[PDB]
């Protein structure tokens, strides 16, 4: 599991 | 005569030069970014060198002995409760090292004139820096070394105000240890001060106090809309 | 909670 797909999937806009 | 843990605690520091140079060099590249439209004020800058110094933080943080071995989500409340305790204490640390009364040596890795930034400062803002320099001004009497800081650093981040940790065993662990180990530092290197351990301590509240006014005036800069985009440092304002 | 914090932490440096 990547850590920035995460990111990008869990941040705010 | 250092302790084992404080020992294990100095390994875990960051190379400050090394640090210094890559924020100085993240604001230099910014400036390049930013078109040369849009300004910037020394408010704005040193909320970006807060921004910055909070990367560094967490880098240290999650390297560090102990901290480690906590879960993710463990790790995300005990920096939530004490990122602001923790950019105070690094601020005096470097007063106290590298800097001198009169002079804020800045993260940086300057050092610019007291009266240079207070005068740019409205009034909230000069009495939270004038309460910070009382700080500075006490620990530099009490000839606050390294050995010092890196405890107080450790008792900030494995705080037992905590609530709902997980692994709170290990955080209370944590404490007690590096508690144990600050108190034999002191009698064991500066006998003649037996006050010496008590008077660290009891900057902890002082730091504590002066983090949270420093949070609750920046979230009136940041609503206000002097806050430039700074990811970092509202996230964990908002925490 | 906050995506940032957490990738900050999580990613393999
Ligand atoms: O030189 C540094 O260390 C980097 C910039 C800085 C200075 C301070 C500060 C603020 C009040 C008293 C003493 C030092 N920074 C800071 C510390 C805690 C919280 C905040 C906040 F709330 F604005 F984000 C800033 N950041």
């Amino acid at each position: 599991e990547n850590a920035l797909l995460r990111y990008l999937l869990d941040k705010d806009d | 005569s250092i302790p084992h843990l404080i020992l294990e605690l100095l390994k875990c520091e960051p190379d400050e030069p090394q640090v210094q140079a890559k924020i100085m060099a993240y604001l230099q590249q910014e400036q390049a970014n930013r078109s040369k439209h849009e300004k910037l004020s020394t408010f704005g800058l040193m909320c970006k060198m807060a921004d910055q110094t909070l990367f560094s933080i967490v880098e240290w943080a999650r390297s560090s002995i102990f901290f480690r071995e906590l879960k993710v989500d463990d790790q995300m409340k005990l920096l939530q409760n004490c990122w602001s305790e923790l950019l105070i204490l690094d601020h005096i640390y470097r007063q106290v090292v590298h800097g001198k009364e009169g002079s804020i040596f800045l993260v940086t890795g300057q050092q610019v004139d007291y009266s240079i930034i207070a005068s740019q400062a409205g009034a909230t803002l000069n009495n939270l820096m004038s309460h910070a320099q009382e700080l500075v001004a006490k620990l530099r009497s009490l000839q606050f070394d390294q050995r010092e800081f890196v405890c107080l650093k450790f008792l900030v981040l494995f705080s037992l105000d905590v609530k709902n940790l997980e692994n709170f065993q290990l955080v209370e662990g944590v404490q007690e240890q590096v508690n144990a180990a600050l108190l034999d530092y002191t009698m064991c290197n500066y006998p003649q001060q037996t006050e010496k351990f008590g008077q660290l301590l009891l900057r902890l509240p002082e730091i504590r106090a002066i983090s949270m006014q420093a949070e609750e005036y920046l979230y009136y800069k940041h609503l206000n809309g002097d806050v430039p985009y700074n990811n970092l440092l509202i996230e964990m304002l908002h925490a």
